[PDB]
């Protein structure tokens, strides 16, 4: 007999920066 | 179900019944043409349009035997028993006669080969495929597939020779819902007092089945008049009320009211009733954005005679609190068009490609229950200008303002989607939008001038008891550079001095009765006018007037 | 149970009433009137509502077949077992007689069918839709499916002949609050002094169960207030009116309980001066939420925002303690900078929870301290981090100002720059009130310096009024 | 335990807490301990997978649906509860909680005496003196 | 070791430590040591992703819970302990956090005595001045 | 390689390295070449995945641990040394490291590229040594 | 342009790369003044940035040599404030200067997929507008 | 073509990648075509499999492993020209490619498809081959 399974990987965000002028 | 029964697309249907029937019915005229009849057609379109409605008429009318496959239905329980039953099915089928095959959601097979990350699906999907390719000219066998979505379709399922012609069953037009309403309102006792072009010209993005939802719903509102009436108290039956049964026209217009289309219900808006008689002033404005909803909508023969493509997009700009949000209103509940709302930052998403998959899923609904009008307030959130500073947080934004344009850029007189546009800074709005044949046509709500800001004052005390003696003309020639926004804060507060008044009245009085009227005047007096002045404000400061004049002359 | 027990929702309690009982009690009417009822309906809300007592109800009071489906119950490890259960047990609803299908957290089974990756649960919403409309798709039968999070549904699953007519169980209103608690005080002892309607009255966002726990604490109140076993305490228990008042006093709503602020304890004596601003903010808070009979005949809506500025430690944040703590609205303390995060969107996402959360145990008071953090001027940062500022105070707009209700949220500000606050926020409709509090002057001085010595010794002879003569620029902190 | 109940078998791990709770109320008025209940209790919103998902809302109808619970009663503990599904928290379900705090110098001065009072001290040692001195030990 | 436990099915990781300490506690009284702990218990609520949360959680379990532990003993090897979560830094779990730093010129002069045990050294060779250039030099 | 056998499955990566590894000690005293490691190796502070630090302590437990290594080498490949976790650049795992970054073995490479080939008697490659002065091989 | 600093010349870099990637071609640089001002002083953030984008433009245009054969076309409406370094001989040296019956022809190419009424002619509107344009 | 190349058994994409690159050696100086290679090759980067990665290793690797006597080459059709790998597109596998951006052609392909049927008295083909632009196939 055959069966199943169960699969739970990953993912993958994005961040945000902060910057710094100089005028 | 026969052929009276599928409704609205009357040259599809033609070309259907002359693809399934010519194959089958007559192959000599293929044979003098020389081509091969095909032996698989996928049909597809929104959930709820008549696909398998059509499929099952189609099965009716033609003897030939009618083998549905349930597309979930096809796996088993022991080891590799599922791709022989597909077989002895799909060989029966072959075998018994020139019948019709249905495979109802092939979706459930076709995981696009990328999210499948199985092996009894890759059996069976390649069992189909010889099955499907092991069809000799001889069987005169063919298969009709139904799919909800077209994207997800395995494209060697689609491949030329298997599965070649595709049909987009879409949304019938007003004459396709007058006649499936007469289909569905034949077998019914229905009063005289009906006229079925009214309902038919008033729905817009209804499709197939939500009609039916409006017929059920009319039908139970008169068994709730007459029940009711009638006050069964459920311990017998009469045998009166039933042949003395009428349906109105009133309980259609409570559907009509109550309901939805099916498809938008995801996205349903709180019901918020704003009148044209609530936007004060901006006759001129009001009259233009009339003009400019109801002619594309109603005139398609005025739109050819013409022959000049209309606009489809436009931005209101202009100062805080002239009004911009309260005309989406007006144009969202009296336009007698479909309308979605959606708040900027709203959709962005932290996941990658889920905040595309939203602006993608949005205009999917927009396009579907067509004619639409998406409302974008504070436009400037999702649109800045693209690359204005290095730190770009990975461009995300960049690349959902590059989505918005290339899948809004996608238009034509045909889905009739109307975008409104409100920002409060124009500044910050991105040229693309801004360029000639996207959005052209830039509205500025201007500061309302006396008689303009009397309207408003009218408009916002309409449904507010007043004095006999008092006049309004005073306060809008002195509040002159006031805004509506300021004009509904000093009516507040004007109601928040009456209540006071109202309530100390109501304590002496219960107290004087400790030791009939609520209130020694139930109409709001000159005096919480006179006293209401003294805490008013205007909103925009001269500078912000003056930006915003010269946005307006360059 | 019975329909007796449900309470304060009489619109769904009818609607769900007729649907299940009058096309299983007459169906020769419906074959007169010639169309079908509908057949599947899903009930949808916040938690603790009264989804699954509804169908405990019509299950005990129908006489029909019923047929219960937890949702992950009918997955199985086998490969296809899951819709050969599905399959089977429908089979057994039709076989049998005309039944009723409840199928609880319907979540769990009917993804949107596009963003999950899965294979067995597509092919198992797959099976869903087959046995829901099809060929030979259900006779005699009806389906009720419960769920919180109406929007993760698959489309296709919601339209005409799978789940027609969508019932929506919601928050309670005064009146609901009302009838639950009588319908919960029906069986316990209580004293006279018991007074129902104005603890309906107080209770301002609770909803379905959060009474029924309310009375369950007042009741063991009183059991630890007299066991301090013989028949004599075991009569005459009595839960008195204090024992209600402690327990309402003790807990809140559940859809708070997440952003439950910490017990502060001020008073308005506690705040010396600013008789005035304080009469106002009385008069702006206590008058919509109380008197809204008022404001109907007048066809108004009530003034909502306010904002305080002025120099650092007049009493700002003294006066948003004082609202938090002796007012009967709930309260959001939420903190300026707290809800920014580095993610993408996740900014606004957490401010459309927080203001979700105050539309929906309303009526509520969210302070916003030092709004100059959070709600500064728009685009005149030029090295930024992709605008996500200005994405945060424009949400902030159209969340204050949009395609909204209106019910009852009460917005108040504290910050001492208000020159950095964006122009779009001062308007009225958002912060419509903008109340300067200066610096105190003489009998303001003394009464803060009473208010801070209320509970404090002093020599007899010790006189205060030199001491105000004697501070001219200070402040309440000085 | 939190993470011990799941297994890699599609419906199993549902399966798991149908077995525990079946034998609580099978076999006497029981109690039911989950420790650290933060890695089976997400919010359904921010999680992503299917498992968790399904396992949450197995446990909000196993614990509270038709029929839900007789003379059963359960015990949580978890380290931050802000991470837990909102459903779950709520009378019937998860109907109190209990916020086992930082001791104050009499909680330390208890928390020191019980500890203390298997070993053999010396006779010079006292302590209030050390319970004073210690100030933000956690017990 | 660190990325060793983990395993793509979902609930397994968890499975493969308890396999691991149920091995350990099934005979004698063990030493269990495991290496790179900062690649298996990341600060929680700063992760995105339940498998890491649930095996935290599962470490946490197993070394502190009810019948937490018998006669076993448990070392760990980290770079950057300020990445660890915090749970795990308590007494209990994690109580002695012994420094292995640099060492001074004697600890580096044994550590050369030793080096040079088995090579082959000539006759005007000493350790002493070799030791005192080098500072920073450690192992 | 550096990019290939990086993936998005947890615990996938960590083990196409342990079976890599077991490879190269299986059958014989081998040379293993890892090329394009500043992409597997972020340094552990400055990356936000998870699956990056993973595999980086399983390289660093592959390298070095008890009965780590049984006379097998490992050779690396980058662009830029200076991103690589201070622990990746230790004694044991990557201790030597050699700069390949002039005109004589310009002259070398073009006489052993025009090894198989008569091209001419009369090609000169002083001049295809000098002219081609930023060819990097 | 990119109101930040490096971006606003890598974009005219690339612009210029797909040029001369796609050999032949004509780069048509609309409002010529818009980004050019005439360098010469302005003192600001914005006069850097304008600085910068004229010296880039100069850069990557007098690099063409007679391969890869691109070919630049410029307009604009006021010839004053365009740069005289941008005029110069080398770079760009051609000035084609750019009526009644070209308005009444622009007006006929405008009106040919259109069902005019056949009682109608333009001339009187072609006589009358004198200073229009074909936009208006 | 591009994804008849894979099957059930694991592995067995390499084997029949070999077994067509010996049968193209072994039969004759010969041409192969590779129909849709966007399936083959999913550019390294934006995938997560691990059987397309060892796909695309062996397509490497089978590309590299042809001498001077082998004497056959390999065509390549795809559709779109950025979602290709640059180690596909490096100096020895391919780097000659074609930009194709006719009515002779139509016309031969109307009277291949055409001829099989009683068609009429008045048709001039020439005409359809000329009015039709863009078709192809
Ligand atoms: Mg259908
Ligand atoms: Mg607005
Ligand atoms: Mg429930
Ligand atoms: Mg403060």
């Amino acid at each position: 007999a055959a069966a199943a399974a169960a699969a739970a990987a990953a993912a993958a965000a994005v961040a945000v920066a902060v910057a710094v002028a100089a005028a | 179900v026969g052929y009276d029964d599928i409704g609205g697309c009357r040259k599809q249907m033609a070309q259907i019944r002359e693809m399934v029937e010519l194959p089958l019915r007559h192959p000599q005229l293929f044979k003098a043409i020389g081509i091969k009849p095909p032996r698989g057609v996928l049909m597809y379109g929104p959930p709820g349009t008549g696909k398998t409605l059509m499929a099952r008429a189609v099965a009716n009318e033609t003897g030939a035997f009618f083998f549905l496959i349930n597309g979930p239905e096809v796996m088993s329980k022991m080891a590799g028993e599922s791709e022989s039953n597909l077989r002895k099915a799909f060989e029966e089928a072959e075998k018994n006669a020139p019948a019709i095959i249905f495979i109802d959601e092939i979706d459930s097979i076709a995981p696009k080969r990328d999210k499948t990350n199985g092996e009894v699906e890759r059996r069976v999907v390649s069992q189909l495929l010889t099955l499907m390719d092991g069809m000799k000219a001889r069987s005169n066998v063919v298969v009709i597939a139904a799919t909800n979505r077209p994207n997800s379709i395995d494209p060697a399922l689609r491949r030329f020779g298997r599965f070649d012609r595709e049909v987009d069953i879409g949304i019938p037009d007003a004459t396709g819902r007058l006649e499936v309403l007469r289909i569905h309102t034949k077998n019914m006792k229905l009063a005289d007092d009906v006229d079925l072009e009214a309902l038919a010209a008033e729905t817009h993005g209804y499709v197939g089945a939500d009609i039916a939802s409006l017929c059920s719903e009319a039908a139970m509102q008169q068994i709730r008049e007459k029940m009711d009436l009638i006050d069964l108290d459920e311990d017998e039956i009469d045998a009166e009320v039933l042949d003395s049964l009428g349906v109105t026209m009133d309980n259609f217009r409570f559907a009509l009211g109550n309901s939805n289309p099916s498809a938008l219900r995801e996205t349903v808006v709180e019901s918020v009733n704003v009148t044209w008689d609530d936007v004060g002033g901006l006759d001129e404005i009001k009259e233009e954005l009339k003009e400019t909803v109801e002619y594309p909508v109603l005139h398609p023969d005025q739109y050819t005679k013409f022959g000049l493509s209309p606009s489809k997009g436009v931005l209101f700009y202009g100062p805080p609190g002239t009004g911009k949000t309260l005309l989406a209103k007006a144009v969202a509940t009296e336009v007698s068009a479909n309308f979605i709302s959606v708040k900027g930052p709203e959709l962005l998403s932290m996941w990658y490609g889920e905040s595309e998959s939203n602006i993608r899923d949005i205009f999917d609904k927009a396009r579907a229950a067509a004619p639409t009008v998406v409302f974008l307030d504070e436009l400037d959130s999702i649109a800045k200008a693209r690359g204005g500073s290095l730190g770009d947080a990975g461009g995300a934004s960049d690349r959902v303002v590059n989505q918005l344009l290339t899948e809004m850029d996608g238009m034509n007189a045909k889905k009739n989607v109307f975008v409104i546009g409100a920002t409060n800074r124009p500044d910050q709005i991105d040229p693309a939008i801004l360029r000639p044949g996207r959005l052209d046509q830039l509205i500025y709500v201007p500061l309302p001038d006396e008689n303009a800001r009397l309207s408003i004052l009218n408009a916002q005390l309409r449904k507010t008891p007043l004095e006999p003696g008092l006049e309004l003309t005073a306060i809008a020639k002195a509040t002159q550079g006031f805004s509506g926004a300021d004009l509904l804060y000093i009516v507040q507060r004007a109601a928040k001095y009456a209540i006071k008044d109202s309530i100390e009245a109501h304590r002496q009085h219960e107290a004087e009765k400790e030791v009939p009227e609520v209130d020694p005047v139930p109409y709001i007096t000159k005096e919480h006018f006179a006293e209401a002045m003294k805490t008013a404000k205007r909103s925009v400061s001269d500078a912000e007037l003056r930006r915003y004049e010269a946005y307006s002359q360059q």
